[PDB]
């Protein structure tokens, strides 16, 4: 997976290709809006808390802000 | 999480409420599940999605994809509905204020027919394809699905008739009139079998039946009124009953069993303003569903503890309980949130 | 014809019904020899023994006519019998069956190969009527038939007759809405004459409907017992001067051994009363063991009427009250003869509609068995109730001994059903909480205890998997002990609860999650038990 | 609602084979909304250019005239018992022009005691209301295009024009 | 009584649906049976 | 329990291995004490302990060498010795499999004698357990 991650009152932001996923099964059945640990996604970065907001997937689909159901639907937007 | 109403020792949540960082964190279910300012009847279809919900002001059909969790259309159908049917998917009928039925299709509205008088409650028969529709007076009409005729009304008492319903395992057509009495009459004879009276002991004033109910194993039958006073009936000494009066009691509207599910034995009972459910046998209560609005009327999803309202605010609550049973599988991240 | 339509379609739905005799195993498994000659490859029973020799003329036609040379046949075409389970389980075939046979397992096969169910008057017809076909009960092959049988069956009762039909109004159920069944205690019942003869047999025939199978002592052992008595429903009526059975059932008492079960446990027959066997070999006990037995055999209920269907386990828990409260139908003799000191139990055969019906009964059972049987899925765990209420400590001792049984027996079965493990808990939990009050303390967060079962890395384990991202691998190292704590030792609904008996009997998450839920919802589930578990250690640890 | 046009129906004469046209824009006809009693709620739709119509559906604060001086004063609404434009329409219970409503006249005896002094001139049969609190009224403003419900009350002759109907 | 109560054949819900033929899962002797009284 | 249903040489191999970890990196530190008196009392059940006694003098069916099976494999697991039929019987009543498949499929050889012997040795440890806490 890729994470794109915000320090967001310095100014900064990048992206980090972390393979592993074991690493990355910390996320998994964590909608957004809830926090979350940098013990469990690493260890070079412990005591980090992110809160997450969205993600493209795979075919580029945005996430939009809590409904349901983790896969894609069709919904009626602007 | 959700917040939860206090109760009696049980949880129950709320989903699209009147009050529901909560705009980043928002927990809506259904997309547009707001209707103009009202909302008329919802129910749930026969299989796993396809819930249809009808209109207020220009009134709509409003069917929502489960597997979707958002609308599909919305038929603007001629006048403003009271009851009407699902009949499995697609085909559905409904009967409107005036005296009017519709049938809507994967097109949308198969016809326009009429009933001679004013209508108030309408069923389908699974055997044979009769629908019955309760009107105002002497008439309890058929339109049947077969050959499209109409059958030799049923002669009813004076005033009418509140709510029809036949028994599903074995057809028992009930009708609740307005004087006490509630007219079995048998889907296969077409004749009346019993005129059973029902019977309190406060007798405010001469209250009308408008609920009946029945399920799946064919002995028992749910009664209401027009006071907030449930009543189970048997034909084991079917004279007597047992009550349950409501600490508000203007009218219960809907009472609904949970036949399906498990935690058995209880009911769900549903006046203008509150829904309650309690258990069989005892008649104490389970759990309270207390909105912030008056209800319409009530719906509870098979296989699964959860509720749906139609009421007079502008979106529909939807009512989770986490021990009556689970969160389905549409909606099977609730469990997950809260 | 059955043969030809076999062979001519693998489609093809038989079953041999047989009533006491002539088709039960022979004809209709005879009847496959086209199939193995010139359609099929793949054939596939399932008996004990015995359908080869009934299949002889298939077996000999074809070693003689369509193969050129017990176990499975040939070509230089098997037939692979199995057991019921592999039956259902393993049969990409063209032809299967299993007679005298324990029909959902072959109701579990019906894919490919053609449909031949074959027993020798029970639920299986109800299933292969009420399915979506042809029934064989015929008569023998015999001219006019065997006098000495029907003199033989007229004295054993081999054949049953519904009688019932709605003569009056107050036939089918006008009288079904009040009616408090009598008793019937005739010790010489059954002896021979026309009306009251007849009136045996036809209970005799509601007795053996709905019933276990087709027994050699169904009507002619247990109708020359000492106390063999039954009821009789339907009686609140007045139109006419006649009477009917609806609820046949059967029970039996024995001894009231106080010195007669230890004189017997000496004499190493310690297992001699079915009340003060299990309940006297179980942790040795004193009252019950020294009290006498008085159980039942077969009970009976309305497979006819729905009115009386509903009130036969009331008529029955009516009867029993009562009971604990020439021919004449009387219940005012056993007014002053219906007396006991402690006998009063039964045992229940484990069904799931069964149990509930024990529950209805609420008289509780102890404990059903380790294993499975040849002729019966697990055995009939104990009921217990009386009306003079004095056995509390007795009841509350031994249900307290059957729930620790019953809740550490992890692998006793280890294909077991969560309904039954529920249905099992609940009449363990009404059994210990309804005798007067439960006199036996629950684990009140003894925090040398809570310290001494899970250790520190225990306690952060469950801790941290609670309230952070784990893995269900991660902690379920004490996902067994703390079932089993939190069971006797909170709240947990009936998907929960079962999602913990689950845990307790170590299915995987997965495997239950496939049958329930699913795996997302039951995952989450586990996460809320285990968040509200590491909440009461933590007040646990925070009071101490 | 459907339209407005004699097309799909007879004249004076009996004429048939109509088969006319695709109905247009100026043949609207809306849905009947049938006001009830509720919380305040008003569709405001549009119309001819900026012709903004409110529908009112269920609206409560019915401006109720005092008809021998003529106050219309505030109050709330229970429920119509007799409008024979439908019979049916008094078993639902809605809200529509020309209605014979009931209202708690409870700011009518407060404007009695405020500008009499007193507390009970006026006819019988409604000084009897007066002590109960319950008078009849009848809706004159149209909430179904006008969105308001206002009304006058039954004094007298009215009065008894309506209770010898029903 | 015009377009009040017409006793006619309508055209498209002559087939709308299509009847059952067991229908009720109990017998009409356990109708009858059910409901003597 | 669980999820791992593999062997009982290899097992006992792998609590073998552990346990020579353990002593071969503390000198007294983890050192566990015995199983206590009114602990142990609490663990079984005195009718639990009298059915032991049963399958000390009498046959060793499953009303009373199942529901304590638990605790005598967590006890002998934990803390005095067995021997390789009894190591076995330990480790099968901790795999909780029945009595003609772990003993038949591993030794392969007198079944009813190794029954014997696995309720022999449950009698040392019952005895040993009784005559230590009460």
């Amino acid at each position: 997976m890729k994470l794109n991650i915000s320090y967001p009152v310095n100014g900064s932001q990048k992206t980090f290709e972390i393979d592993d996923e074991h690493r990355i099964r910390v996320f998994f059945d964590k909608r957004i809006g809830q926090e979350v640990d940098g013990e469990a996604v690493g260890d070079e970065f412990k005591g980090y808390v992110f809160k997450i907001s969205g993600g493209n997937d795979k075919q580029g689909f945005p996430m939009k802000q809590g409904v349901l159901l983790p896969t894609r639907i069709k919904l009626l937007l602007t | 999480v959700l917040k939860s109403t206090s109760a009696n020792d049980v949880s129950v949540y709320q989903v699209s409420g009147t009050n529901v960082l909560e705009y980043q964190n928002r927990v809506e279910l259904i997309q547009d599940f707001e209707f103009s300012e009202a909302s008329n009847k919802i129910k749930v279809s026969r299989d796993g999605q396809y819930c249809m919900a009808t209109g207020t002001y220009k009134p709509q059909i409003h069917v929502y994809d489960f597997a979707n969790l958002s609308l599909k259309f919305d038929r603007h159908t001629d006048a403003e509905n009271v009851d009407f049917t699902i009949l499995s998917w697609t085909k559905s009928v409904h009967l409107q204020n005036d005296r009017s039925i519709q049938f809507q299709n994967k097109g949308g509205l198969h016809y326009t027919t009429r009933i001679p008088k004013f209508g108030r409650s309408l069923v389908y028969n699974k055997v044979n394809c009769d629908l019955y529709v309760g009107a105002s007076g002497n008439e309890l009409y058929r339109l049947n699905l077969e050959k499209g005729r109409f059958l030799n009304p049923f002669k009813l008492d004076t005033e009418g008739v509140n709510h029809v319903s036949i028994n599903e395992v074995n057809g028992l057509l009930a009708a609740g009139t307005e004087t006490n009495v509630v007219e079995f009459w048998d889907p296969r004879s077409r004749s009346r079998v019993s005129k059973l009276y029902l019977e309190n002991n406060i007798d405010n004033r001469p209250f009308q039946v408008t609920t009946t109910s029945f399920r799946n194993d064919g002995l028992t039958f749910a009664c209401g009124t027009s006071n907030g006073y449930s009543y189970i009936y048997d034909l084991r000494t079917s004279e007597p009953s047992i009550i349950k009066d409501q600490g508000y009691g203007f009218d219960i509207k809907k009472i609904i069993w949970l036949d399906n599910v498990g935690t058995e034995n209880k009911i769900v009972t549903c006046d203008k303003r509150i829904a309650k459910i309690w258990d069989r046998l005892d008649g104490k209560a389970y759990a309270s569903m207390e909105p912030s609005v008056d209800i319409n009327d009530i719906e509870h999803v098979p296989g699964t503890g959860m509720f749906f309202t139609a009421n007079e605010s502008i979106p529909m609550h939807t009512y989770y309980i986490p021990s009556l049973g689970p969160s389905p599988r549409w909606c099977s991240f609730l469990d997950s949130i809260t | 014809s059955f043969i030809d339509a076999i062979s001519e379609k693998t489609v093809a739905l038989t079953a041999g019904r047989g009533r006491g005799k002539s088709a039960a195993l022979g004809i209709s498994i005879a009847a496959a020899v086209s199939h193995g000659y010139s359609n099929i490859f793949v054939t596939s029973p399932s008996p004990e023994n015995l359908k080869t020799l009934f299949e002889f003329i298939f077996k000999g036609f074809d070693a003689l006519g369509y193969q050129e040379h017990i176990v499975r046949v040939d070509i230089k075409q098997y037939i692979v019998p199995q057991d019921h389970q592999v039956l259902g389980q393993a049969e990409l075939v063209v032809i299967d069956e299993a007679a005298a046979i324990i029909v959902k397992n072959l109701l579990g096969p019906y894919l490919v190969f053609m449909a031949s169910t074959i027993n020798g008057l029970s639920l299986k017809l109800i299933q292969q009527l009420r399915n979506q076909e042809i029934s064989l009960d015929e008569p023998i092959r015999y001219a006019p038939g065997d006098p000495i049988e029907k003199w033989l069956n007229k004295l054993l009762c081999l054949d049953v007759t519904l009688i019932k039909n709605p003569r009056f109004a107050t036939r089918g159920t006008p009288h079904p809405s009040q009616c408090n069944l009598f008793v019937v205690n005739r010790d010489t019942l059954f002896s021979y004459h026309p009306v009251s003869e007849n009136f045996l047999e036809k209970m005799m025939a509601l007795y053996v409907s709905s019933h276990y199978k087709n027994s050699p002592n169904d009507l002619q052992l247990m109708s020359d017992a000492p106390a063999h008595k039954l009821f009789v429903l339907l009686p609140p009526i007045d139109p006419k001067d006649g009477g009917r059975i609806p609820d046949p059932l059967c029970v039996i008492q024995i001894a009231g051994e106080i010195s007669k079960e230890s004189v017997r446990n000496s004499l190493s027959r310690g297992q001699r009363a079915g009340g003060d066997l299990i309940p006297w070999l179980i942790s040795q006990q004193f009252q019950d063991e020294e009290f006498a037995s008085l159980s039942g055999a077969r009970i009976v209920r309305i497979a006819t009427n729905p009115e009386y269907a509903s009130m036969g386990y009331g008529s029955r828990a009516i009867e029993l009250l009562r009971d604990y409260f020439l021919l004449l139908k009387l219940s005012e003799q056993p007014p002053h003869y219906l007396h006991y000191l402690g006998v009063s139990y039964g045992l229940t055969q484990s069904l799931h509609k069964f149990w509930k019906n024990n529950s209805f009964v609420p008289v509780y059972l102890r404990q059903t068995a380790n294993d499975l049987t040849g002729e019966h899925t697990c055995v009939m765990l104990n009921v217990l109730e009386g009306r003079e209420s004095n056995w509390l400590v007795e009841f509350a001792k031994d249900f307290r001994k059957r729930f620790l049984s019953l809740l550490s027996y992890d692998f006793h079965k280890f294909t077991a059903v969560q309904a039954l493990s529920v249905i099992e808990s609940s009449k363990k939990a009404q059994d210990l909480s309804d005798d007067e009050k439960h006199d036996n303390k629950e684990l009140t967060r003894t925090h040398l205890d809570d310290i001494f079962s899970p250790f520190d890395l225990k306690r952060l384990d469950s801790y941290s998997n609670n309230l952070l991202d784990y893995h269900v691998i991660g902690d379920m190292i004490p996902m067994l002990a703390l079932l089993y704590f939190g069971d006797k030792m909170s709240s947990v609904q009936s998907a929960i609860l079962l999602a913990i008996g689950l845990q307790r009997k170590n299915i995987d998450t997965i495997a239950k999650e496939l049958n329930l839920p699913s795996n997302q919802t039951i995952a989450m589930f586990a996460k809320i038990m285990r968040k509200m578990s590491q909440y009461f250690r933590q007040l646990l640890s925070q009071s101490i | 609602g459907i339209s407005r046009d004699s097309r799909h129906k007879r004249s004076a004469t009996g004429a048939k084979r109509a088969q006319f046209r695709k109905k247009r824009k100026f043949e609207l006809g809306r849905q009947p909304a049938n006001t009830k009693i509720g919380a305040k709620r008003i569709h405001s739709v549009r119309t001819r250019g900026g012709n903004k119509k409110y529908r009112a559906l269920r609206i409560e604060t019915g401006n109720f005239s005092w008809a021998s001086e003529g106050i219309s004063k505030k109050t709330r609404i229970a429920g119509v018992v007799y409008h024979p434009s439908n019979n049916e329409l008094v078993r639902t219970n809605t809200l529509t022009k020309a209605a014979i409503v009931q209202i708690d006249a409870t700011p009518f005896r407060q404007w009695f005691e405020a500008h009499y002094g007193q507390t009970l001139k006026i006819e019988s049969s409604v000084e009897s209301q007066f002590s109960a609190g319950r008078l009849y009224a009848c809706i004159s403003s149209r909430p179904g295009q006008s969105g308001r419900c206002d009304g006058y009350i039954l004094e007298g002759e009215e009065l008894a024009f309506y209770l010898r109907r029903l | 009584k015009g377009r009040k109560l017409n006793y006619s054949v309508q055209d498209p819900i002559a087939n709308y649906e299509a009847p059952i033929t067991s229908g009720y899962k109990w017998s009409d002797d356990q109708i009858d049976e059910f409901f003597a009284g």
